[PDB]
């Protein structure tokens, strides 16, 4: 007894810390930069949609104005 | 085959196969019948949602715990909980697995006998064994001595053990536990305007207690500080909005543990029943018990309790002895980890209550040599 | 977050173990030095008794 | 961030302080123990010469 405390504690004392650091690094890398880039891409597409909407609205208002 | 280490508890049922690190399925032990009428046809509405399913439909249920203070008050509901645990959370038929239940100290005999009778007749297990909830928590710490304070959610008990020889005359069982703290918190929240009454809102108050409350190192200084500054007021968002702000209710709810006069209980706090439990022991093993005080159970997870308790005991104890409080990070599942370790032992493999033995002596076999 | 708390807990386990070992060693030093000085006093009394016997 | 750095550094400092204090205490314990052994060894011979003197 009291000799399995080493073999159940020291293991996770380093392996768990290193593995969680690895998980945090990979999750941040996968998540944050890709999300910001994708949001910028969607913003550019949204601006293009806004331009298309403005053009169509203006041309239809020009024709229909009677 | 492998053994099933179930642990009924009172508030959270923890179960899993023997030999692992953590319980496989942990879910509240509540059985809630619906209370309204119900107009949709064919919706597939059941008559009783148990376990973690009734913590999601709790808006239209009346949850009721089947275990009040360690003892079991509603046997049909407890049978339903066990059936759910075996068949849906573990999906292993009990006909092929030994079981290791756990029971608080100083409980009524009839409860234990009915438990074994159910396990042998309804579920028809091969062999079951009942163990005291504190010896397991001592197993999990890897010690062999020490006095363990297992403050669960139903009942707080304090079993001292030396060199493997338990001291039956020094067990101090006190019935203040997490549930009474939930009720007291729900009662002092009314001083700001928030009223929780329904049995469903008791769960919300429990969540508030878990996430916000903490044990003060010194009570009077905290009461004075919270009454002048506002650095303590932490806010919390209800399940529908309308955030609430908890002031000095934060450290007044768990203070009831050290002053049970708050909820009208006469007895002394958990800081003084441990010292009394030690002083009943012999004069030559008091140093070891002082040095190996073990904490377990859910309710001992309050942030800052391992320092308050040490300060209190150091105040009570003689100045020469060293007071050390073992507070492992895996406190909540300490009893179940110990249960897994005990069930995995080879020396223990012949202590099970085999079914043929029960057939020969009846349910009263549990009080006999097979304890 | 998640890993940060566990790393803090490891740093705290090291704290408790190191502090406990330091305190225990300090108590050991106190006890051992008291033993040595009491033995030295016994030696002194023996020297004085030898002196009386010589007289 | 800010909190992680200061807390981690303070805790590592606590561990190092406890360790070095324990090492100093154990060194003094070993030295005192050996000196105590010397005191015992000399005291035995002092007793022997005292016994001869008394005879
Ligand atoms: N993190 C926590 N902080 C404060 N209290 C907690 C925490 N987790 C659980 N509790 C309290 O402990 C109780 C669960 O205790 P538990 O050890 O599951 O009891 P049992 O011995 O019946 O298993 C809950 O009702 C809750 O009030
Ligand atoms: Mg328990």
């Amino acid at each position: 007894d009291f000799d399995d405390i080493h073999r159940k504690r020291m293991e996770k004392d380093l392996n768990e810390l290193q593995a969680l650091i690895e998980a945090h690094f990979e999750n941040r890398k996968k998540e944050e930069e890709e999300l910001v880039s994708l949001k910028d891409r969607i913003e550019r597409r949204r601006a293009e949609r806004a331009e298309q909407q403005r053009i169509r609205n203006e041309r239809e208002k020009e024709r229909q104005n009677r | 085959t492998t053994a099933l280490v179930c642990d009924n508890g009172s508030g959270l049922v923890k179960a899993g196969f023997a030999g692992d690190d953590a319980p496989r399925a942990v879910f509240p032990s509540i059985v809630g019948r619906p209370r309204h009428q119900g107009v949709m046809v064919g919706m597939g509405q059941k008559d009783s949602y148990v376990g973690d399913e009734a913590q999601s439909k709790r808006g239209i249920l009346t949850l009721k715990y089947p275990i009040e203070h360690g003892i079991i008050t509603n046997w049909d509901d407890m049978e339903k909980i066990w059936h759910h645990t075996f068949y849906n959370e573990l999906r292993v038929a009990p006909e092929e697995h030994p079981t290791l239940l756990t029971e608080a100290p100083l409980n009524p005999k009839a409860n234990r006998e009915k438990m074994t009778q159910i396990m042998f007749e309804t579920f028809n297990v091969p062999a079951m064994y009942v163990a005291i909830q504190a010896v397991l928590s001592l197993y999990a710490s890897g010690r062999t001595t020490g006095i363990v304070l297992d403050s669960g959610d139903g009942v707080t008990h304090n079993v001292p053990i030396y060199e493997g020889y338990a001291l039956p005359h020094a067990i101090m069982r006190l019935d203040l536990a997490g549930r009474d703290l939930t009720d007291y918190l729900m009662k002092i929240l009314t001083e700001r305007g928030y009223s929780f009454v329904t049995t469903a809102e008791r769960e919300i108050v429990r969540d508030i207690k878990e996430k916000l409350c903490y044990v003060a190192l010194d009570f009077e200084n905290e009461m004075a500080t919270a009454a002048s500054s506002s650095s303590l007021e932490k806010s919390y968002e209800l399940p529908d909005g309308q955030v609430i702000t908890i002031g000095n209710e934060r450290f007044r709810c768990p203070e009831t543990l050290f002053q049970p006069s708050f909820i009208g209980m006469e007895s002394a706090g958990i800081h003084e029943t441990t010292y009394n439990s030690i002083m009943k022991c012999d004069i030559d093993i008091r140093k070891d018990l002082y040095a190996n005080n073990v904490l377990s159970g859910g309710t001992t997870m309050y942030p800052g309790i391992a320092d308050r308790m040490q300060k209190e005991i150091t105040a009570l104890a003689p100045s020469t002895m060293k007071i050390k409080i073992i507070a492992p990070p895996e406190r909540k599942y300490s009893v179940w980890i110990g249960g897994s370790i005990l069930a995995s032992l080879s020396t223990f493999q012949q202590m099970w209550i085999s079914k043929q033995e029960y057939d020969e002596a009846g349910p009263s076999i549990v009080h006999r040599k097979c304890f | 977050m998640d890993a940060i708390k566990k790393k803090m807990q490891m740093l705290k386990l090291d704290k408790e173990n190191a502090l406990d070992r330091a305190e225990q060693a300090e108590a050991d030093k106190k006890a051992a030095e008291d033993r040595s000085k009491q033995l030295e006093d016994e030696l002194v009394s023996l020297q004085k008794k030898l002196k009386g016997t010589e007289d």
